[PDB]
C-alpha cells in the first residue's frame, strides 16, 4: 500500500533560532518546541498550524491532566502518548484516515482547497497553472486540509460556508518561540467536547466543544493516491518524487441554530462575524486606506480581553462572497493599561472617518461628489505612518486622534500647492483654509 | 516569429525587451475641475433638480523613457537581425507618434514629442534626477524650452562626470526642424542634431551594424 | 588588499520591493530591498536565468551578509492597476492595486569571499541583461556601479565608507 | 548593447490616465505632485496600434 503518517515524515517547516531553518516532523517539533519557530509564507497557514497544534495540546491534556509550564521543551508524557495512537494520523491509508470522509463520487481539482492558486471558472493571472496538471507535495496537502474550519468561504451554490459563516479577525497573543507561543494561549474550558478527527462523524446535539470546534470539517474530503514523477507542487514550489492531483468534494451544510463562540473570533454586536472591509476599488462610503488594524481593536478589548499578555497578533483575510479579496496581518505592542471605551469606539471608525474627510469637495458643491481625489491618494502613506505607533494609540499611553492629525499637515501643503498654484492672494487663504483639514471622530 | 510576441512580450523563456517606464511630469501639477451640466434638449421649464457634475482633467510636459536590449530582441528572432532593425525602426516611429486614448472624445490632446535623444551606453539610467527642481517659466521662455535645457544641463554633468573609462557615449538628438537645440556648444551636447524623424531612424539603424 | 565588501546603489522615480503579504490583489513594497530581491538583479547581471540558478548560483551568493542604509525614505504611492481579460475567455477585467516608492534611495553592502565580490563588481559593469528596482517599471537613476570595494570590515563599517 | 530613448512632451488640457475615482493619476517627486501616465498604458497604446500594425 502507501504509508504516510503525520509523525513519521517530515511536513512541518520551523526554523531555529541559530539560524538555521529546517524541515521537521511533528515528534521532532514538539519535543524542541521551545526551540524553534514556525515559519510559513501566508500568515493563514501558520495560524490555522498553531490551531490545530493548540487542539492537540488540549485533546491530550484531557487525556493526560498534565498542565504545561513556561520554558519547558513540552511536559512529560506528551510523546510517547502521541506515540501510542499513531495510526490515527493516517493519510492515504486503507480504512482509517484523518481530516477525510467518504469517496463521493464528485471528482474536483486538488487547487480548489488553496484559495491563492487559482481553480475552474475565474481567471489565472498571478498563478500561471492549469488544473490536473499542476499537483500538490506531501506537506501542501496537509496545509491546505488544515486550513478547512476556520478560513472556509461562502462560495456560490452551496452558501453554507463553516460555523463561523463569513471568516473574521483572528486574534491572538505572540511570543517568540513555539512552546512559549501555546503559553499565552492556553485557555482549557470546563468542557473539552468532543474528538472530531478521530474517525468519527459524531453527530453532536446543538452545544458543541473545543475539540469538536476547533477541527470541524465543512465538506467532505478524499485525496487519491500520489503520482509518480519529479515536478514540483504549486504552493511551495519544491521538487519532489510524488503529487497529488485530484480530490472528492461535496458541500455540506452546517446545522442550523448552532451554539459555538470561537475562542479567536470577533464579533459586532449580535455574533455576527466581523470580516475586513478592504476593497480595491474607492467607492461611496469607502475610502481605500489599507490596514485595517483598527477595526476588530473594540470587541476583542471588551470581552474578558482587557489584559496585555505581552504583544497581540491580528490574521485578517478579506473577501467577497465567493471571490477573495486579501490577506494580511498585523503585530501591535499591548503593554498599556485600560482605556476609556468613548476614545476607543472612536478609534475604532477611521474607515468612516478618512471617508468623510476624502467625501468633501473642494469649493462646496455636494450632490455626489467624489470630493478630492488627491487627498485619496496621500492617505495610504499617512496611516503607514500613524500604524508604527499603534501601541500608543489604541490606550492613549503617549499618542491620540490629535496627535495622529498632524501627520496629514506635511503632505496636504503639498497637495495644496497643486490645488491652488496661482501666485494671487485669494489663492493663498484658499491654501491656508485647505490645509487645516483633519479627520473628524464619530461613532 | 510575430513582432508582436518577441519585442513587446507574451499575449496574456518569452523574456521581452521594452522598458516601458512611468511618465513623470516636469513640474508642479496643476489638477483643474470642470463644472458640466447635463442640458435637456426638450426645455420643459420645470423641476429643475440641479444637474451640477465634476470632470478633472490636467496639463502636463511628461518626461518618457524606453529601453530595448538587442541581444534579448536578436535571440527572440534566432538570427533576423534585419527584422530586429525593422522591429526597431517601427517602435522608434510608433512611440513618437502613439497618444493613450484615454477621454480623447473630449479633450483631443494629439500633441507631438518636442525632442527625442537616442542613447547607447553599458550601464542603464534614467534622467529623471534633472527635474528634482519643478520647472518655472519666464520671461524669455516656456516650459518645452525650460525642461530642454535643464535635461542639457544634466547631460553635461553626466557626460563631465560619468564618461572616458575606454566607453564613450554616443547621442542623437533629434527636434522637429531644429527648434529646439539641446543646450549651445560643449560638443552640441552630443553628435548630430537633426530635425526628421525618418533622420533618426536611419541613423540608429546604420548605427547599430549598417542597416537598410 | 584584496576587496571584501560591494556596494550597490539603488534609486529612482519609482521602485518597488514586494513582499509575502501581497497574495492575491494588493502588492505592497516593504520598507527596503531585500536579499531576494538584490540577488535576482545580481543573476540578470551575470546572465543566469530562472532555471540552472537555484541549483549553482543561489546558494553559493545566499552566502552574504547585507545591510541597507536607507536616505529619503520614500512616500508609499499606490497605483489602480487593471488587467484585461480578454481584449477561458470573457469580456472581464481584473482590477488590482500595486504600491510603489517614491523618491526612495538605500544604499546596499554585501560582504563575503574576495573573488565572488570580484566578478560581481565586473560583471556589473556592463550587465548582461536589463536591471531594474524589483519591477521591469522602474528603472534606476543613479548607477548601480557607483561606489568602488574595498577590504572593510563588518558591515556596519561597510556602510560607513559613502558620502 | 543596450538602446535607450527619451522623449520630452508637452501635451493639452487632457485625461489620459484615470484612478478609481477619475482624477489624472499622479505621483511625488522631488518635494511636489506630478502629473504621471502609467507604464502600462504607454506599452498598450504601443501595442496594438495601427502604426505596429502596418
Ligand atoms: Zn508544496
Amino acid at each position: 500500500h502507501v504509508m504516510y503518517n503525520l509523525l513519521c515524515d517530515n511536513w512541518v517547516n520551523v526554523v531555529y533560532l541559530s539560524g538555521k531553518p529546517d524541515r521537521i516532523s511533528l515528534v521532532q517539533t514538539l519535543k524542541d518546541a521551545h526551540c524553534l519557530q514556525l515559519a510559513y509564507s501566508n500568515p493563514m497557514d501558520r495560524f490555522t498550524v498553531f490551531r490545530f497544534l493548540l487542539a492537540l495540546g488540549y485533546w491530550c491534556f484531557a487525556n493526560t491532566n498534565v498542565e504545561p509550564e513556561p520554558d519547558k521543551p513540552l511536559p512529560v508524557s506528551w510523546i510517547p502518548w502521541l506515540e501510542e495512537n499513531k495510526e490515527y494520523f493516517e493519510l492515504f491509508g486503507d480504512g482509517k484516515r484523518f481530516f477525510q470522509a467518504d469517496p463521493s463520487s464528485r471528482i474536483r481539482a486538488i487547487t480548489d482547497l488553496i484559495h491563492e492558486i487559482p481553480t475552474a471558472h475565474n481567471l489565472c493571472h498571478f498563478k500561471h497553472v492549469t488544473d490536473y496538471i499542476d499537483g500538490l507535495c506531501e506537506a501542501c496537502c496537509i496545509k491546505g486540509l488544515l486550513r478547512l474550519p476556520v478560513f472556509t468561504t461562502v462560495g456560490g451554490r452551496g452558501i453554507g460556508a463553516g460555523i463561523n459563516n463569513t471568516p473574521p479577525f483572528y486574534l491572538l497573543w505572540h511570543a517568540n518561540d513555539l512552546a512559549g507561543m501555546l503559553a499565552q494561549n492556553w485557555q482549557p474550558w470546563d468542557n473539552m467536547g468532543i474528538p472530531a478527527w478521530l474517525g468519527s462523524f459524531q453527530k453532536e446535539s446543538r452545544e458543541v466543544g473545543l475539540l469538536a470546534g476547533m477541527t470541524w470539517l465543512p465538506r467532505k474530503v478524499y485525496l487519491h493516491d500520489p503520482v509518480p514523477g519529479q515536478a514540483a507542487c504549486c504552493s511551495c514550489g519544491l521538487p519532489s518524487e510524488a503529487l497529488v492531483y485530484s480530490c472528492s468534494i461535496e458541500v455540506e451544510p452546517v446545522p442550523k441554530g448552532l451554539e459555538w463562540k470561537d475562542p479567536h473570533g470577533v464579533y459586532t454586536d449580535q455574533g455576527k462575524s466581523l470580516q475586513s472591509k478592504i476593497k480595491l476599488m474607492s467607492n461611496d462610503r469607502y475610502t481605500f486606506a489599507d490596514r485595517d488594524w483598527y477595526s476588530p481593536l473594540f470587541s476583542y478589548l471588551h470581552a474578558e480581553g482587557n489584559s496585555r499578555q505581552g504583544k497581540l497578533w491580528l490574521v485578517g483575510f478579506a473577501s467577497d462572497k465567493a471571490k477573495s479579496i486579501d490577506i494580511w496581518d498585523k503585530i501591535i505592542e499591548l503593554e498599556g493599561t485600560d482605556t476609556n471605551d468613548e476614545l476607543l469606539a472612536q478609534l475604532a471608525n477611521r474607515a468612516t472617518a478618512l471617508n468623510a474627510m476624502r467625501k468633501k469637495p473642494l469649493r462646496g458643491d455636494f450632490k455626489k461628489s467624489v470630493g478630492t481625489p488627491q487627498i485619496a491618494d496621500i492617505i495610504p502613506h499617512a496611516e503607514n505612518r500613524i500604524a508604527i505607533n499603534a501601541g500608543k494609540m489604541t490606550e492613549n499611553r503617549g499618542y491620540s486622534w490629535q496627535d495622529a492629525d498632524t501627520e496629514y499637515g506635511e503632505l496636504l501643503t503639498k497637495v495644496a500647492y497643486s490645488l491652488e498654484p496661482a501666485q494671487t492672494v485669494d489663492a493663498r487663504l484658499k491654501r491656508g483654509n485647505f490645509i487645516s483639514r483633519k479627520p473628524w471622530p464619530i461613532i | 516569429l510575430a513582432p508582436d510576441i518577441a519585442l513587446c512580450g507574451r499575449m496574456l523563456t518569452v523574456e521581452a525587451a521594452l522598458q516601458v517606464a512611468h511618465a513623470i511630469s516636469t513640474h508642479i501639477a496643476r489638477p483643474e475641475i470642470d463644472y458640466f451640466v447635463a442640458a435637456d434638449d426638450v426645455p420643459g421649464e420645470d423641476a429643475g433638480a440641479g444637474h451640477i457634475g465634476e470632470s478633472m482633467f490636467a496639463s502636463a510636459c511628461f518626461y518618457k523613457y524606453f529601453s530595448i536590449d538587442w541581444e534579448q530582441l536578436v535571440k527572440n528572432l534566432k538570427g533576423d537581425t534585419n527584422l530586429a532593425a525593422h522591429t526597431v525602426g517601427a517602435f522608434l516611429l510608433a512611440a513618437a507618434k502613439t497618444n493613450p486614448s484615454g477621454k480623447q472624445n473630449s479633450f483631443a490632446a494629439h500633441n507631438y514629442p518636442d525632442g527625442i535623444l537616442v542613447e547607447f551606453k553599458n550601464s542603464p539610467i534614467s534622467y529623471a534626477n534633472a527635474f528634482v527642481r519643478p520647472v518655472s517659466v519666464v520671461k524669455e521662455s516656456d516650459l518645452v524650452e525650460q525642461s530642454i535645457g535643464q535635461l542639457s544641463n544634466y547631460v553635461n554633468d553626466i557626460r563631465l562626470g560619468y564618461y572616458d573609462e575606454q566607453s564613450p557615449v554616443i547621442g542623437f538628438w533629434f527636434s522637429p526642424n531644429n527648434r529646439y537645440p539641446l543646450g549651445y556648444k560643449h560638443s552640441k551636447l552630443a553628435s548630430r542634431n537633426i530635425g526628421n524623424l525618418n533622420e533618426l531612424v536611419g541613423a540608429v539603424l546604420d548605427y547599430i551594424g549598417g542597416f537598410k | 588588499a584584496p576587496p571584501n565588501t560591494l556596494f550597490l546603489r539603488l534609486e529612482g522615480a519609482l521602485q518597488s520591493w514586494g513582499s509575502n503579504e501581497a497574495k492575491f490583489a494588493l502588492r505592497r513594497t516593504a520598507d527596503a530591498p531585500t536579499k531576494s530581491g538584490v540577488l535576482g538583479l545580481l543573476c540578470a547581471a551575470m546572465g543566469i536565468g530562472r532555471a540552472e540558478a537555484a541549483d549553482s548560483w543561489l546558494p553559493k551568493l545566499a552566502n552574504l551578509r547585507m545591510g541597507v542604509r536607507i536616505d529619503r525614505p520614500g512616500i508609499r504611492w499606490w497605483d489602480f492597476h487593471t488587467v484585461g481579460a480578454g481584449q477561458k475567455t470573457r469580456a472581464e477585467t481584473l482590477l488590482s492595486r500595486r504600491e510603489y516608492l517614491a523618491d526612495a534611495s538605500f544604499l546596499v553592502a554585501l560582504q563575503g569571499e574576495p573573488e565572488l565580490v570580484a566578478k560581481l563588481s565586473a560583471a556589473l559593469a556592463k550587465p548582461v541583461w536589463a536591471i531594474y528596482l524589483g519591477r521591469k517599471s522602474c528603472p534606476p537613476s543613479r548607477p548601480v556601479c557607483e561606489h568602488p570595494p574595498g577590504f572593510y570590515n563588518t558591515l556596519e563599517e561597510a556602510l560607513s565608507a559613502v558620502p | 548593447m543596450l538602446i535607450e530613448i527619451h522623449m520630452i512632451q508637452n501635451h493639452s488640457p487632457a485625461n489620459l490616465n484615470r484612478d478609481d475615482l477619475g482624477a489624472p493619476k499622479t505621483c511625488y517627486f522631488g518635494g511636489v505632485l506630478r502629473s504621471r501616465i502609467s507604464s502600462q498604458c504607454i506599452k498598450r497604446s504601443i501595442r496594438t496600434s495601427n502604426d505596429f500594425k502596418a
